């Protein structure tokens, strides 16, 4: 036994007593590939998504907190319940909600844009495709914006790009 | 400009919260002598709101027309890489975690370019400049050592406010020559008069239970409760006190995980759950905010007298995946042994 | 007249007499006795034979014409911007009279040292007087060398030498240089050689000169190892679960002066070779990398050596 | 006459017999010296055991005091020893003969572990191009800091540290030579704990000599430091002995009014640990607290929790040392 | 006459203005009468007094007008690597000795090396200098300035003579954090001082930059005990007894309730970590319970210093400490 109950007599000891207060005594002497590409593809379209924010919103968090809480529920923001109307026939208050929308847009600089299909159709969809940021495959579907909306979101946020256009031109 | 960026406060007084830490940081940057900060708290609490509100009070009304600027860096290895920085006249913010591992450079060369820098003006712009170096919990520690020497050579010139989420990841020599300014997160009564504020000046009409529940599920984080209120003006603009809040996918993905460890604990189960996982971390969520998810979802299926190991096992995994360098393994790790803790929960 | 090393003295002068990446050397003999050989860049660690094998197939490829078809450049030279344009493209146009099948040869060892702009520029001298001349580059990392370079040659990859090629070319050594020897100085040198020829060349005529004689101690007093018989003690009292015997090795080892880097590497090198469970050897494997970042980071002190031991220890005992 | 130098200058080894421990190398070299057949060395070992002293020993013995300058080229790491240095005075030294005598030359490169790698690289050809002219000499500290062709174009020496059984001769000629009373005890003090070579314990003497004139352990331990077994054997009874606030404190007393630092409490406690007759379960627990507790100090931890640690390391075991009894 | 940082102006301008430490006092003075100045180690405990009492021996050796030529100080606010050491260091012990004081005082042979703040050093960088200290000893000397004297290899430790650094009581640092404020006409109760100097644990400038940034805080007004707790990142002891009474609970949900609330506090938990390792000393836990939950709070620092989370790793303490609380109830 390394431990003695009895002192030595002539070898040197060190003491240890419990919290008893008991004495002793011593001796001193291919999936991987293609999920890392579809990162890196996921990343490069953030990087290129955060380059395109205005500076004024840009600060005012990270890109890992507009990933996880300001782009799901922005892409909640961007869809509202929209009716097939003209916008002569609109009322006041969707008028302004129109507007609020395309400001918000414009602040996070999305465009809408024209693409092609295989099957013969024109689809629209956003410059920055957000929506594969936000959607799971595993998750129930939304009814998404008809094409008479995004048309109009589209054009609207062109003649709001040539009102701020304009703007600048008549403050300067 | 969404409801977490057109509805937050321009000076320390018009906060909605913490009001009292907000007259001792007024009266600490009024005298001109203020020490290096170290801002930090848990995410949302309000942290960038009120380092803001501080260079708000610090310099005019000329802080908040920022800039993007893109620098160039050499590293040692003679590879060039580019950084982003938001700057302006009168402080700088860098965020050097997105350099990685050159972020030492960040320090020792970009840093020496605003110390070394006199300010162009002294009578608009004060006899210092601010650097805000964001997540330096995310810094190396080879960058913090590089960072108490040039904080402290250019006293006279540069100041910092270090923002974090964890001062335990910034080393104590850092943390002795600077002011500890601490950021509590708002409490449920904080958020929901918060929320109603801002519905109230939005013309809405929100009943309490709402408001409350919204509170509930963002697990007090400011940003996401007004984020997922927006999302239930948008949803359904009649406010009800059974209404369904739009949970995100990440949260949903997680959920689905958690009941299919649940339902059936199998290695197909696991592979199942791995490819969720890994439509999460290709997502680009960061691994951290996925654990703690994970768990918060976890145990509350789990008995009492489970709760404890998997929240031990949970906090050693992501020590083990901040240790390392892939994060999958140690999230498949951490499944893996969360589903053969419940086998043998279920099986005796 | 001065006797050279074994190194210098004992370079094979045939295809024949190379050993190490037997598909290689034959391909090499083939293009050799036959001729129109390609564009060859040759890759690997050095000590392998590269520089060696280029000068063979070039002396068999020319025979007498070696002081006209064959353009040699090292390190030592500039091989810069002007040397490439003035120097090279005019042994490129250059009119040597040679036999069919046969090329003249521009050598350009070490291209790893060679400018970005330099190889930029050898691409369309490379090309179009491919007809006349051929190149032959020898390199140690192959990322130095360009894409447009490595596209043009066909790419050879030289793999690390074994004990058994190693060991064939030594006892030819030996035999030619009539040295006594036993078995376990030729296990110990081949040991401390790595796969390295050159080193274990240097090795053999430290311990001829030193002794003379070939045993274990002999090359381990010479050679100065860490003396691999003593940490392989050291990681049988690990397996053992003994933390005294083996911490004992451990003070015997640090009273010595070897650094930590040193002992932890031969520590890693006596347990790729350990006999034991495979998955406690994976595991002794994972520990051992564990406390070599720690080495590697900066720290290191009798204190870790100790726990690297301990842990050791505490992983036969969990199961 | 008399010369205001330090000890460990004014007591040198001019010759080769006056070298201690290294017998063996000191022959070699010697029957390297007397046939002329001098190859290409790299010296290397723990630091202060007399290499640099048996490289001068061996340029002062081949080499006169009349041509000195013509025959030893020395470069240590205070002189600039860039790529330019390799193409310049050591290319043309190497390739160049002697003015005044013929003969081979000698370049010394002292503390050359740091040395760049394109001068490493350079100097092979510089080696075995004019290996007849003149023989190159490095003396490293780590062998690592090299490439291995280097390490394979010099005859490798690892100058060992000085055993005790042989270093006490050396410090009875210098205490001879300086008049000093020495007792036995003061002799095993030198012997034990003055890092295992002759390059420190002139030193320890000298400074001892300098401080008090006298030198006893006791005036040792209160001018250089490493503090006393005495004092190391109540901060470890504390530990063992007494319970956690007490122990606490005390400790804390100590290291807030001597300044002990906790790194070197733990080297030192560590290599009392191996003294201490433990339980072998007990002290590997203890080896991996206590390298846990470095580990944790080698990074950006809090100290005052780390020496909370190491007590709790020795508290957990308080109660098995006394159970298994 | 504008306010200056307030741990400048009041530094002891000579040596008798150095407090309890008589030794090193008697000493310093004897080498400004003349006498032989051996190699120094100053070693001891933070805040009593190494830089200031050797600064004001440097002043009253050379005055204004020779501290730029013969004194180097040495510190961790500049790079020091083995060059460094090799080049500057050596460079400067080898410079010659010139100039004189103008104002009639003697000034003495040899320049000063104050090397403070050496466990920054590593083996190489301080065997780096000792052909530097000894060679060059007749033309310059070095004062090694440590809070840790043991972390000087034994080498460089025998190389230079002991001076021990005696701590200060706490009613002697009482009073010049009180003798501050007053002078700065700002008030502060006895509570919130004695608490202040409770906190900064002998460490006297750390002290006085607490009450410089305290007041800062206030703007001129009472320094109350939460500005002394907030200026700390202290966290209340109540919280931590709220911690201690939430784990006495034994339930996960007040403990996840709790540990949320410190999260969500903003709480440091580094600060936790020592706070509650202070109150576990300070409290009558049983030895293994002690124990586990110190080494638990280094095993938890070791993690935090490695960057994992602060909310799994303050719920895995707290549940393990919630298990040590109610193992024995
Ligand atoms: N495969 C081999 N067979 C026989 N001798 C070899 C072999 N490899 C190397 N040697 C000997 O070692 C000497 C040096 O080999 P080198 O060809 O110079 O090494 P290398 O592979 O070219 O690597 P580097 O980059 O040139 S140092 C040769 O001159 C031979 O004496
Ligand atoms: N074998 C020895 N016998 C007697 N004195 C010795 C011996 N070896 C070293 N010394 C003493 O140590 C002093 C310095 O030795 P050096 O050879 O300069 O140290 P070193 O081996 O060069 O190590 P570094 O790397 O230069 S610090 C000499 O001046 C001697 O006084
Ligand atoms: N002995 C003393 N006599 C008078 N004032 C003192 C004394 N010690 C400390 N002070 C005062 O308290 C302050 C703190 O002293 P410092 O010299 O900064 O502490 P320190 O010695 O540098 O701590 P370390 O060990 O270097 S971290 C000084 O600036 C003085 O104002
Ligand atoms: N005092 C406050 N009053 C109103 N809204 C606030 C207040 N503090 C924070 N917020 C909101 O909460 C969110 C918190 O995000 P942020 O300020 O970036 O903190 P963090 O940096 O911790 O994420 C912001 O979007 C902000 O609009
Ligand atoms: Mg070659
Ligand atoms: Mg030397
Ligand atoms: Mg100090």
């Amino acid at each position: 036994n390394p431990v003695l109950r009895r002192p030595p007599i002539l070898e040197d000891y060190v003491h240890v007593t419990s919290t008893e207060g008991v004495r002793a005594y011593l001796v001193l002497r291919s999936s991987q590939q293609e999920a890392q590409n579809r990162m890196s593809q996921m990343r490069n379209l953030i990087q290129t998504l955060v380059s395109g924010i205005a500076p004024a919103t840009r600060s005012r968090a990270t890109p890992q907190a507009l990933l996880l809480d300001a782009l799901c529920l922005l892409l909640d923001i961007l869809a509202p319940k929209l009716r097939p109307v003209s916008t002569q026939l609109y009322s006041t208050r969707e008028k302004q909600q129109l507007a609020s929308l395309v400001g918000t847009m414009l602040a996070y600089s999305l465009t809408y844009r024209q693409e092609r299909t295989p099957d013969g159709q024109y689809i629209y969809r956003l410059e920055p495709n957000v929506e594969e940021l936000c959607r799971f495959p595993e998750l129930p579907a939304r009814k998404p914006l008809t094409y008479q909306t995004k048309q109009l979101i589209a054009r609207e946020i062109e003649v709001e790009k040539m009102r701020r256009a304009e703007a600048s031109a008549r403050v300067e | 400009s969404l409801w977490v960026d057109k509805y937050r406060p321009c000076s320390l007084g018009r906060l909605d919260y913490h009001k009292e830490q907000a007259a001792q940081l007024r009266n600490l940057v009024q005298c001109g002598d203020f020490p290096h900060l170290l801002v930090y708290g848990p995410s949302g609490a309000g942290k960038k709101t009120r380092i803001m509100c501080i260079l708000r009070e610090l310099y005019g009304v000329g802080v908040e027309k920022l800039r993007i600027e893109h620098q160039t860096i050499t590293t040692p290895s003679k590879k060039k890489i580019e950084i982003s920085t938001i700057a302006s006249n009168y402080h700088l913010e860098v965020n050097p975690s997105d350099a990685g591992n050159s972020d030492r450079v960040v320090i020792q060369e970009m840093l020496k370019t605003v110390a070394q820098s006199q300010q162009l003006e002294t009578n608009s712009q004060r006899d210092f400049k601010v650097v805000l170096l964001t997540e330096v919990d995310k810094l190396t520690k080879d960058a913090q050592h590089a960072l108490r020497r040039t904080m402290e050579k250019y006293m006279s010139t540069c100041r910092l406010i270090l923002c974090c989420n964890s001062t335990s990841k910034v080393i104590p020599p850092i943390r002795s020559r600077c002011l500890a300014v601490r950021v509590p997160a708002p409490s449920i009564e904080d958020i929901c008069h918060v929320l109603s504020t801002v519905c109230k000046k939005e013309g809405l009409n929100l009943p309490s239970q709402l408001a409350h529940r919204l509170a509930e599920k963002s697990c007090r984080n400011l940003r996401k409760a007004l984020l997922m209120c927006e999302a239930c003006r948008v949803q359904q603009y009649p406010f009800t006190a059974d209404q369904e809040i739009p949970e995100t996918d990440w949260e949903v993905y997680l959920r689905e995980t958690a009941n299919a460890i649940v339902s059936q604990q199998t290695p197909q189960r696991l592979l199942e759950v791995r490819g969720r996982l890994y439509e999460l971390l290709t997502h680009c969520i960061p691994p951290e905010i996925i654990m703690k998810g994970l768990l918060s979802e976890l145990l509350h299926n789990c008995d009492g007298q489970l709760k404890g190991e998997v929240a031990q096992m949970a906090a050693y995994y992501e020590h083990r995946l901040q240790l390392g360098s892939k994060a999958i393994y140690h999230l498949e790790a951490f499944v893996a042994k969360f589903m053969a803790l419940y086998k043998k929960f279920m099986e005796d | 007249h001065y006797e050279l090393p074994w190194v210098e003295k004992y370079r094979p002068v045939k295809l024949n007499e190379i050993v190490g990446n037997e598909d290689t050397v034959s391909r090499l003999e083939v293009f050799a006795r036959e001729g129109n050989v390609p564009n060859i860049i040759i890759a690997g660690p050095p000590g392998t034979g590269k520089t060696t094998s280029i000068l063979c197939l070039a002396r068999a490829l020319l025979g007498p014409a070696l002081k006209d078809a064959m353009l040699e450049l090292n390190a030592s030279n500039d091989r810069g911007i002007d040397v490439v344009r003035n120097k090279i493209k005019m042994f490129a146009q250059q009119k040597v009279t040679l036999p069919k099948g046969r090329h003249k040869i521009i050598i350009l060892d070490e291209a790893d040292s060679m400018t970005d702009g330099a190889q930029q520029a050898l691409r369309r001298t490379m090309e179009i007087y491919s007809k006349t001349t051929r190149f032959a580059l020898a390199c140690n990392a192959s990322d130095k060398i360009i894409e447009p370079i490595q596209s043009r040659c066909a790419v050879l990859r030289y793999t690390k030498l074994t004990d058994a090629q190693i060991l064939t070319r030594l006892m030819n050594v030996i035999e030619k240089e009539r040295v006594p020897y036993t078995d376990d100085g030729l296990e110990a040198i081949i040991f401390t050689a790595q796969g390295d020829m050159r080193q274990a060349l240097n090795n053999l005529q430290s311990t001829f000169s030193g002794f003379g004689f070939i045993n274990s101690e002999n090359v381990f007093k010479v050679c100065d190892e860490p003396h691999p018989l003593l940490v392989k003690e050291m990681i049988q009292h690990c397996v053992n679960a003994n933390i005294d015997e083996a911490y004992k090795i451990l003070a015997h080892l640090w009273h010595l002066g070897y650094s930590p880097e040193d002992i932890i590497g031969n520590i890693f090198r006596v347990c790729k070779t350990f006999q034991m469970a495979e998955y406690l050897k994976l595991e002794f494997i994972k520990e051992i990398g564990y406390t070599h970042m720690k080495i590697a980071e900066g720290v290191n002190s009798l204190l870790q050596m100790a726990g690297l031991l301990a842990r050791l220890c505490q992983k036969t005992m969990a199961p | 006459k008399i010369r205001n130098l330090p000890w460990v200058e004014k007591y040198r080894p001019q010759t080769l017999n006056d070298l201690i421990s290294h017998q063996d190398i000191l022959s070699t070299i010697q029957k390297f010296i007397n046939e002329d057949r001098l190859p290409h060395l790299l010296l290397y070992g723990p630091p202060g055991t007399g290499k640099t002293s048996t490289i001068l020993a061996c340029a002062k013995q081949l080499y006169k005091d009349k041509e000195f300058g013509s025959m030893v080229l020395e470069l240590n790491a205070s002189d600039d020893r860039g790529i330019d240095i390799i193409r310049g005075p050591i290319l043309s030294f190497a390739s160049t003969r002697t003015i005044f005598k013929k003969g081979f030359k000698l370049v010394i490169l002292d503390e050359a572990d740091a040395m760049t790698q394109d001068a490493q690289n350079a100097l092979r050809r510089v080696i075995e191009k004019f290996t007849e002219n003149t023989r190159f000499c490095l003396i490293c500290n780590y062998l690592s800091k090299i490439i291995p062709a280097l390490q394979s174009r010099c005859t490798r020496f690892r100058f060992g540290p000085l055993t005790p059984e042989l270093m006490v001769p050396r410090l009875e000629h210098v205490v001879e030579e300086e008049k000093v009373d020495i007792s036995e005890d003061g002799m095993k003090a030198l012997v034990t704990l003055s890092s295992g070579d002759m390059r420190r314990a002139l030193n320890i003497l000298q400074s001892t000599n300098m401080a008090f004139g006298k030198v006893t352990e006791e005036t040792v331990y209160t001018c250089t430091g490493h503090p006393l077994k005495s004092d190391i054997a109540n901060i470890l009874d504390w530990m063992l002995n007494q319970d956690f606030t007490t122990a606490y404190r005390n400790i804390t007393e100590l290291k807030t009014l001597k300044g002990l630092a906790l790194h070197d409490i733990l080297t030192e406690i560590h290599l009392f640990v191996h003294r201490v007759d433990f339980p072998s379960s007990v002290r590997i627990h203890l080896l991996t607290k206590m390298a846990d507790i470095e580990y944790r100090l080698s990074v950006g931890t809090n100290e005052k929790i780390q020496l909370s640690s190491l007590i709790a390391a020795f508290q957990v075991t308080r109660d098995l040392i006394v159970a298994e009894a | 006459a504008k306010p200056v940082p307030w741990v400048e102006k009041y530094r002891p301008k000579c040596v008798d203005e150095v407090a309890f430490q008589e030794e090193v006092v008697a000493v310093l003075k004897k080498s400004l009468e003349g006498a032989d100045l051996p190699n120094l180690l100053f070693y001891g405990p933070p805040g009593t007094g190494k830089t200031s009492t050797i600064l004001a021996a440097a002043r009253e050796l050379f005055g204004p007008e020779l501290f730029r030529l013969r004194v180097l100080e040495l510190n961790a606010s500049d790079e020091r690597g083995i060059q460094v050491v090799r080049e500057k260091v050596k460079n400067f012990a080898q410079l010659t000795v010139s100039g004189s004081r103008s104002d009639g005082k003697p000034c003495p042979p040899f320049k000063i090396v104050i090397l403070d703040e050496a466990d920054s050093m590593t083996s190489a960088a301080q065997a780096a200098l000792r052909r530097t200290m000894e060679k060059e000893s007749k033309t310059t000397r070095f004062c090694l300035i440590c809070n840790y004297v043991s972390r000087i290899i034994e080498p460089l430790t025998s190389r230079c003579s002991k001076f021990r650094f005696k701590p200060l009581s706490d009613k002697i640092q009482q009073q010049r954090l009180l003798d501050i404020a007053k002078k700065e006409n700002v008030k502060i109760s006895d509570e919130g001082i004695a608490y202040l100097v409770k906190v900064s644990e002998g460490d006297l400038r750390k002290a006085i930059t607490f009450l410089q940034s305290a007041t800062r805080l206030t703007g001129g007004k009472e320094i109350t005990e939460k500005v002394i707790t907030d200026i700390a990142g202290v966290i209340p002891a109540e919280k931590i007894d709220g911690v201690f009474a939430a784990c006495q609970s034994g339930s996960f949900d007040k403990l996840e309730a709790v540990v949320k609330d410190l999260i969500d506090e903003g709480h440091a938990a580094t600060q936790l970590v020592n706070q509650l390792h202070d109150v576990v000393v300070e409290n009558n836990l049983s030895d293994k319970q002690k124990s586990i939950i110190t080494e638990k709070l280094a095993e938890v620092d070791k993690c935090l210093a490695d960057g994992a989370d602060e909310h799994l790793q303050l719920i895995s303490l707290c549940a393990t400490v919630m298990q040590q609380l109610s193992q024995n109830c």
